[PDB]
């Protein structure tokens, strides 16, 4: 009735059973290891049982919102009005410590393919736009090959898998932007105009990609979406804590002997994935510093905070972070936090579209700042400063990437504010 | 110096002699057409693209190329342009070196890579060799962050690199062969350096926990 | 039987639906302070000061682009809005040039009236400040680039009520500039009137730039005559001369906008 | 045909060209069905 010990997930019930690209990722292989089996059954089925069994798997965005994808992708629902529906998958994989999006695309594409197919089906939409960063070319080819592929086997393109469905993928690329993994800025970048991410009294099920209604969800979401509707949202519903189903990857970093990907359930704790997949911190459990959780966005916890934390939403949200991509980025004893934080300030600055004015002249406010605690040339009332800035680009901005970029100060200051402290005496008395 | 301003130069001035080989055309052409009828605006960003792969760096009479084809006024072409950090527009020595300088690469001493490349070329951070073969400059998080210190020469991935090891990449470039993509570990991809801690099994065949309705 | 009602600062106010949180302030007397919203051009959203507080919702919401519906209180001056407000303009005039000595909006910058009302007392900013090279767009716009606070009406005017594109924004950022890359003058027969929908000086007239203030010059309407159609004007007279030949509103014969012939 | 586990067969990447990405689009041009049309030629027009 409840599997406490969550974690330590089998081979039989990992998606991506391809991820190292130990096996064929062409059309073969991929269907040799299950993909496009049964597919033209999903598709009679109708779009309300392959949205209702998302419901059941209980699946949340693994892209950094955790939203209840089925309620999302519920939105077009709607009957149609003339205007064309449309599916876009993101590919962007901007964030720092983010991977997995690019493991999926260059070892199973098929599965991603057949994720918008049936994807599109339940929303109705026309086509789907798989938006993949400019630096992924090699992936990006990879993924057209797949393309091709299942064009020629009939899978996609005019009666899709038999079914009489006619769905089409256009494989868009990037020219460079950490803003065009913003769901609304990629719908922007698509439409062929400056990546500034838009405003939201409207939403993209109902004004969306060239004015239509589209749908911009993760790469890793739509993947496991078909295994979704092949083995139910009963079987995907088992896996992690309630309303923490399924079973997210995980992109190990930083100060660890191997780090590594790894498709783990979900609600694991941190301790337990770090030992056996990444194999422990550097220098042991005991040399832990902090450990970013799920990317640059994302707030870091403090060792006292990493002895038992669960690896999820609910768990990482009272733990004053978020889950957002699982990018676990650990940071050992020898590793400098406040210059850490300040690269990642620095990133935040240099990917700022500079549209809304808080993120356009917080963040290199924040930046400025930033830079001066790392030499410690300011005063202890500058954290309090620094503090009160960060608050005011949080929840003003356009899009998340201004609180994406507070969080990250906030989380700093409220777990290492004595480092702070201590580098600014120690500025002052060699200045004297 | 990422200047947002062109002024006029004899090297890149509008009447810089500019065009799209016929193979290019059809290949733009196809690239609208992947867009709805009336938003052929949308082609933009993978024309312009085109244009900087059989230009290398984009001048503004690329630009203004690309306007007239895709019927773009010309202000929302340079707007691209200048926004997304690809397009280069100032001219670039052959093979483009970008070293990820993000704290997840740089955690695992990501500025040894980038003094081994200072080192080897000698040329400073940012500016060209003179013999333009190699352009060092520093670049954001691209994606490979779970693989140790990597570059993304021209357009293929260089991971868990080592200051050595980039030595070697170095020289077959100056001797014109190409290093294998990947990195330069026994780690193929992503997997673990000890080895597979997970998917040790054959993956189940078509059918395995497919329930009886779909 | 539309009209859906809304609670602007608690007093019910019948608000045709789609109406924005703005014009719902402006319809009790309220005035929303804004930097972006030109009420002719579109709706964009970077002026951020729009920003208000809608009663038991925890994001403030941006009054600009927002569509009320049912049973709406918008708190305009609830502690949270006021917040907000002196967070977005501490950002403003983080990186703007101590230039209103010098620049001809002084006496008639929103920028320095929207501070003295909805803004902080002092500055908390101990960095160097940005400076952006000047751009050349005709021999009839003053353009201090460094002044800016990409509001983008400029770029928004130029592509609406102009017809000609080749106003934008450059690159992003804090460095993001807004002109035409390319030297280009902005020519057209209502290329004046971006001196206008700029709020800062940013933009100002060169042949009148710096030669009165606008606190001493007595504003007198009248109907221009350059053109036959009839324009109404407000021709500001100081010490017995002619300075400026502002454009009046009528939204009938020339809604806010004069030709340069005009100017 | 074993459980090769210790070979990355995924190296076809390696072997790819400037213009591949564009190349295979072009071929890939004919299975896709007409866009829609959204009547005017140009959001300008
Ligand atoms: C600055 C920023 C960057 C983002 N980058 C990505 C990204 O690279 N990939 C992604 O899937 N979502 C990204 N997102 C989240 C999207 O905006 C959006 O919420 C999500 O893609 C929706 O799909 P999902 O529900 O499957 O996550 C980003 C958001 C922000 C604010
Ligand atoms: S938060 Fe930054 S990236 Fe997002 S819209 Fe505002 S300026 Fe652009
Ligand atoms: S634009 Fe306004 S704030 Fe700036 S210098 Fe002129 S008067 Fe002062
Ligand atoms: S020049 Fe004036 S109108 Fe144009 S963006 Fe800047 S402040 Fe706004
Ligand atoms: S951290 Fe070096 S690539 Fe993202
Ligand atoms: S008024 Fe709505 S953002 Fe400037
Ligand atoms: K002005």
């Amino acid at each position: 009735p409840k599997k406490t010990s969550f974690g330590s997930l089998k081979d039989e019930d990992r998606i991506f059973t391809n991820l190292y690209g130990r096996h064929d990722w062409r059309l073969k292989g991929a269907q040799s290891r299950g993909d496009w089996y049964k597919t033209k059954e999903i598709l009679l089925k109708g779009p309300d049982w392959i949205l209702g069994e998302v419901k059941t798997s209980g699946l949340r965005g693994r892209g950094g919102a955790g939203f209840p994808t089925g309620l999302k992708w519920s939105f077009m629902n709607k009957p149609s009005d003339g205007r064309p529906k449309y599916l876009v998958v993101n590919a962007d994989e901007g964030e720092p410590g983010t991977c997995k999006d690019r493991e999926i695309i260059r070892h199973d594409p098929h599965k991603l393919v057949e994720g918008c197919l049936v994807g599109g089906r339940a929303m109705g939409a026309r086509a789907a736009y798989i938006y993949i960063r400019g630096e992924f070319y090699n992936e990006a080819s990879n993924l057209q090959v797949a393309i091709r592929e299942a064009y020629e086997a009939g899978l996609i393109g005019k009666n899709a898998c038999g079914s009489g469905y006619d769905f089409d993928v256009f494989v868009v690329r990037g020219a460079g932007a950490y803003i065009c993994g913003e769901e609304t800025a990629l719908i922007e970048s698509i439409e062929g105009k400056q990546g500034k991410p838009r405003l939201k009294p409207p939403f993209p099920a109902d004004v969306g990609v060239f004015g239509c209604p589209t749908t911009v969800a993760n790469v890793e979401t739509v993947a496991v979406s078909p295994t979704i509707c092949r083995r139910g949202g009963a079987w995907f519903a088992s896996f992690g804590r309630e309303r923490n189903s399924g079973t997210k990857l995980f992109n190990i970093s930083g100060h660890v002997n191997h780090p590594c990907t790894v498709e783990e359930e979900m609600s694991v704790p941190l301790k337990e994935l770090i030992e056996k997949h990444a194999g422990g911190v550097i220098g042991g459990w005991d040399n832990l510093l902090a450990v970013i959780p799920g990317g640059s966005s994302t707030p870091l916890i403090p060792k006292s905070v990493c002895e038992t934390v669960l690896m999820d939403f609910d768990a990482l949200v009272q733990a004053q972070t978020g889950l957002g991509t699982a990018a676990v980025i650990v940071m050992d004893r020898s590793t400098d936090i406040v210059k850490a934080i300040a690269r990642l300030i620095e990133f935040y600055k240099h990917e700022s579209c500079g549209q809304c004015t808080p993120c356009r002249e917080g963040v290199d406010w924040m930046n400025k700042v930033m830079a001066r605690f790392v030499k410690g040339d300011a005063r202890p009332a500058e954290i309090d400063s620094l503090w009160e800035i960060s608050k005011q680009i949080e929840g003003h901005t356009i899009c998340a990437l201004g609180d994406g970029a507070a969080w990250p100060v906030q989380g700093l200051i409220r777990h290492f504010r004595p480092e702070l402290e201590e580098r600014m005496q120690q500025f002052a008395l060699q200045h004297q | 110096g990422a200047l947002f301003v062109h002024r006029d130069t004899p090297e890149n001035n509008p009447d810089t002699p500019f065009d799209f080989t016929p193979e290019n055309y059809k290949r733009i052409e196809a690239i609208v057409k992947n867009y709805p009828e009336g938003h052929k605006a949308a082609a933009v960003l993978p024309v312009l693209d085109l244009a900087q792969r059989q230009n290398g760096w984009l001048p503004i009479s690329a630009m203004n190329k690309v306007a007239e084809i895709l019927q773009v006024p010309p202000m929302r072409v340079y707007e691209v342009a200048t926004f997304y950090t690809m397009y280069n527009r100032k001219p670039v020595g052959k093979y483009h070196i970008q070293v990820c300088t993000t704290t997840p690469c740089m955690l695992r001493n990501s500025d040894s890579i980038l003094e081994a490349i200072q080192k080897k070329l000698g040329i400073k951070v940012g500016e060209t060799t003179p013999d333009k073969l190699f352009t060092l400059i520093e670049v954001e998080c691209l994606g490979a962050c779970v693989n140790a210190p990597m570059v993304q020469i021209n357009d293929n991935y260089y991971e868990d690199l080592t200051p050595k090891d980039i030595e070697e990449i170095i020289d077959e470039l100056k001797a014109g062969k190409i290093p294998k993509p990947g990195p330069r570990s026994g780690r193929f991809s992503c997997e673990p350096a000890g080895g597979l801690t997970s998917l040790t099994e054959p993956p189940k065949g078509p059918g395995f926990g497919v329930q009886a309705g779909l | 039987s539309n009209l859906i009602e809304v609670f602007v600062d608690g007093q019910s106010v019948m608000v045709e639906p789609g109406t924005t949180v703005l014009q719902a302030c402006e319809k009790v007397g309220m005035q929303i302070p804004r930097f972006c919203y030109h009420e002719r051009l579109s709706v964009a959203g970077n002026c951020r000061m729009c920003l208000v507080e809608i009663e038991k919702a925890p994001k403030v919401v941006a009054a600009c682009a927002m569509p009320v519906m049912k049973g709406w209180n918008i708190l305009t001056n609830s502690e949270k809005s006021k917040k907000a407000r002196e967070g977005v303009m501490e950002f403003l005039l983080a990186n703007h040039p101590l230039d209103c000595p010098i620049c001809d909006q002084g006496g008639e910058c929103d920028l320095q009236d929207q501070s003295m009302m909805f803004g902080s007392d002092r500055s908390r900013f101990l960095e160097g400040k940005r400076a952006v090279e000047d751009k050349n767009i005709g021999p009839l716009v003053k353009t201090i680039m460094t002044r800016c606070i990409q509001c983008t009406r400029c770029i928004r005017f130029a592509s609406e009520i102009a017809g000609v594109d080749d106003l934008g924004t450059t690159g992003r950022g804090n460095d993001m500039q807004v002109g035409t890359y390319i030297e280009k003058m902005f020519m057209s027969e209502l290329s004046g009137n971006i001196i206008d929908i700029c709020p800062v000086g940013a933009l100002t007239s060169k042949p009148y730039a710096f030669t009165a203030r606008p606190w001493e010059t007595r504003k007198t309407e009248s109907i221009d005559v350059m053109d036959a159609v009839g324009s109404n004007i407000v021709v500001s007279t100081r010490t017995g001369e002619v300075m400026r030949i502002l454009p009046r509103m009528h939204e009938d014969i020339n809604e806010e906008w004069i030709s340069d012939k005009t100017r | 045909e074993p459980f090769d586990n210790s070979t990355y067969r995924n190296l076809q990447h390696h072997e790819y060209s400037t213009y591949t990405f564009l190349d295979l689009n072009v071929e890939l041009s004919k299975f896709r069905m007409p866009q829609p049309s959204s009547g005017r030629q140009s959001p300008r027009h």
